[PDB]
């Protein structure tokens, strides 16, 4: 169900390549027909209200979208209906044979878990944790434990739950022993890591994306292409040049992505780009990338700009320190900077300490400013220092 | 046997004093004889505490740093004295149940 929340998701907002939301609305609604899932088609509905470039025509005239008519109706839903009706009865039936029955604790969990496969595909979120909850305890061993979590997975990335799926998560990562098991360390990773990415961990992103087991690719929620598309834009962070000559430029998983997937180009524009330290060529690329993978992304677009703040602070730190005096206007030759316009670029960082940059205004040079000290270090301590004395005060006062 | 019969700085301020008066009253007795190993060694004590002073920039490197080992210092001692309270806490708890 990956190409199921992309495309819903190219529908709500897109600035660039609006063609992509024909593709994308062609797409939805033919998958759904196909599919039991009655509310999702009605879910269009509210999902997409007040976002730029509107899918929906009723009362809007100003929908920019190709297809403009999501509208929910009576008749593509009463058909849904009677495949989920049809379906629960011959479920019902061996369930009915199974209570007879009652032949050890896999049976009588298997009705559970055919169940909670029925209850996630015909649209039901808290009907179908319910009846995960059950399969749970019936369970004769790990292996029957972790699909429970499979499913809750798949409902808490289309509904962005953060609270219900990762307790669920680290529940069958605990356990009793966890061991080398390859389901609960594969699938752990990747997940935990999709966590990661809505907080913007950054620390555990870095080792649980761009270093991944093999392809992982299980199609049923992400794909093989977008753990790789994550991976050059959280391996922009952590890591430094030390590990994108290695598990970055020179990583087997990358070398084969370029021959095949083309549309991406954040493996080579970008890290090319950026080991070379060159922002005559690393400037154009930000808006390439930035439209064709932070815009359609579902877990990136949600910020956007602010990565491109944020991945030009990198190219600004390798320059500063490869001089310490140069003139403006050698930069603007030779780079392709404008010299009105980066005083303004850097006045997003230089004041909030995020660059030692210094321009004399005067002659127009820029200099370079102490990069560490043990002065700036022990700030680092006296805000973490204070910061934990409260809780001593606001905790020791309160118990009494 | 000395423990059965019997049962920092403060002290070693007192001792200094006890060697800076026999320097004084050697001085002193010296004029009255007169209106040599002593006066060799004594010009160099000064020249070897106005001259601490110059490393007064540097010296000031390793005192924070003994209150930086101070400030985690003290952190942790809290973590003995609530982690008391907190057994104390399980302690008046048992008393009410009893």
């Amino acid at each position: 169900n990956y190409e199921v929340s992309e495309k819903a998701f190219l529908l709500t907002q897109s600035k660039v390549s609006i063609e992509q939301r024909k593709e994308a609305a062609e797409f939805v609604l033919a998958k759904i027909k196909e599919e039991e899932m009655a509310p999702y088609y009605k879910y269009l509905c509210e999902e997409y209200l007040v976002n730029n470039g509107q899918s929906d025509l009723e009362h809007d005239e100003k929908s920019d979208s190709l297809n403009e008519w999501i509208k929910f109706d009576q008749e593509l839903y009463n058909e849904l209906c009677k495949k989920n009706e049809s379906k629960i009865k011959e479920l019902n039936e061996k369930i009915q044979k199974l209570e007879e029955d009652d032949e050890g604790e896999l049976e009588q969990a298997q009705a559970w878990i055919n169940l909670g496969e029925y209850y996630a595909q015909i649209g039901d979120k808290d009907n179908a944790e319910k009846t995960l909850g059950k399969s749970l305890s019936k369970a004769i061993s790990t292996g029957a434990k972790i699909d429970v979590m499979l499913t809750i997975a798949r409902l808490g990335f289309f509904y962005n739950d953060q609270l219900y799926v990762k307790e669920k998560l680290e529940a069958v990562n605990s356990m009793i022993e966890k061991g080398g098991d390859w389901e609960r360390r594969n699938r752990y990773k990747t997940y935990y890591g999709i966590h990661c990415l809505a907080v913007r961990n950054f620390k555990e992103a870095a080792k649980l994306l761009v270093d991944s087991l093999a392809t992982f690719t299980s199609i049923e929620l992400t794909s093989y292409e977008s753990i790789a598309t994550y991976a050059s834009v959280t391996g922009l962070f952590t890591l430094e040049r030390t590990d994108l000559k290695s598990k970055v430029i020179d990583s087997p998983e990358l070398l084969s992505l370029i021959s095949t997937t083309a549309a991406l180009q954040s493996i080579s524009s970008l890290t090319i780009s950026l080991y070379a330290s060159d922002y005559a060529s690393y400037f154009p690329y930000l808006l390439e990338t930035y439209a064709n993978v932070l815009i359609p992304c579902k877990y990136l677009n949600r910020h956007a700009d602010f990565f491109v703040r944020e991945m030009r602070r990198k190219v600004y730190a390798q320059l500063l320190e490869s001089y310490k005096t140069l003139s403006l206007k050698s930069m603007a030759s030779a780079f392709g900077v404008s010299v009105a316009f980066l005083d303004n670029d850097l006045g997003k960082f230089i004041p909030n300490k995020q660059l030692n940059c210094v321009i004399d205004r005067v002659n127009g040079i820029v200099e370079t400013n102490r990069p560490d000290n043990k002065n700036a270090q022990y700030h680092l301590l006296v805000k973490q220092g204070d910061g934990l004395l409260t809780k001593l005060q606001k905790y020791g006062a309160a118990v009494r | 046997g000395v423990e059965h019969l019997l049962r920092i700085r403060l002290t070693n301020q007192l001792k200094s004093l006890k060697g800076l008066q026999s320097k004084l009253k050697d001085v002193v007795e010296y004029l009255d004889k007169v209106i040599h190993t002593i006066l060799g060694k004594l010009q160099d004590v000064f020249n070897l505490n106005n001259l601490q002073k110059a490393l007064t920039v540097k010296t000031n490197d390793e005192l924070m740093v003994i209150y930086i080992s101070n400030l985690v210092r003290s952190i942790i001692a809290f973590d003995d004295l609530i982690e008391n309270k907190i057994q104390n806490k399980k302690i008046q708890e048992q008393r009410v149940k009893d």
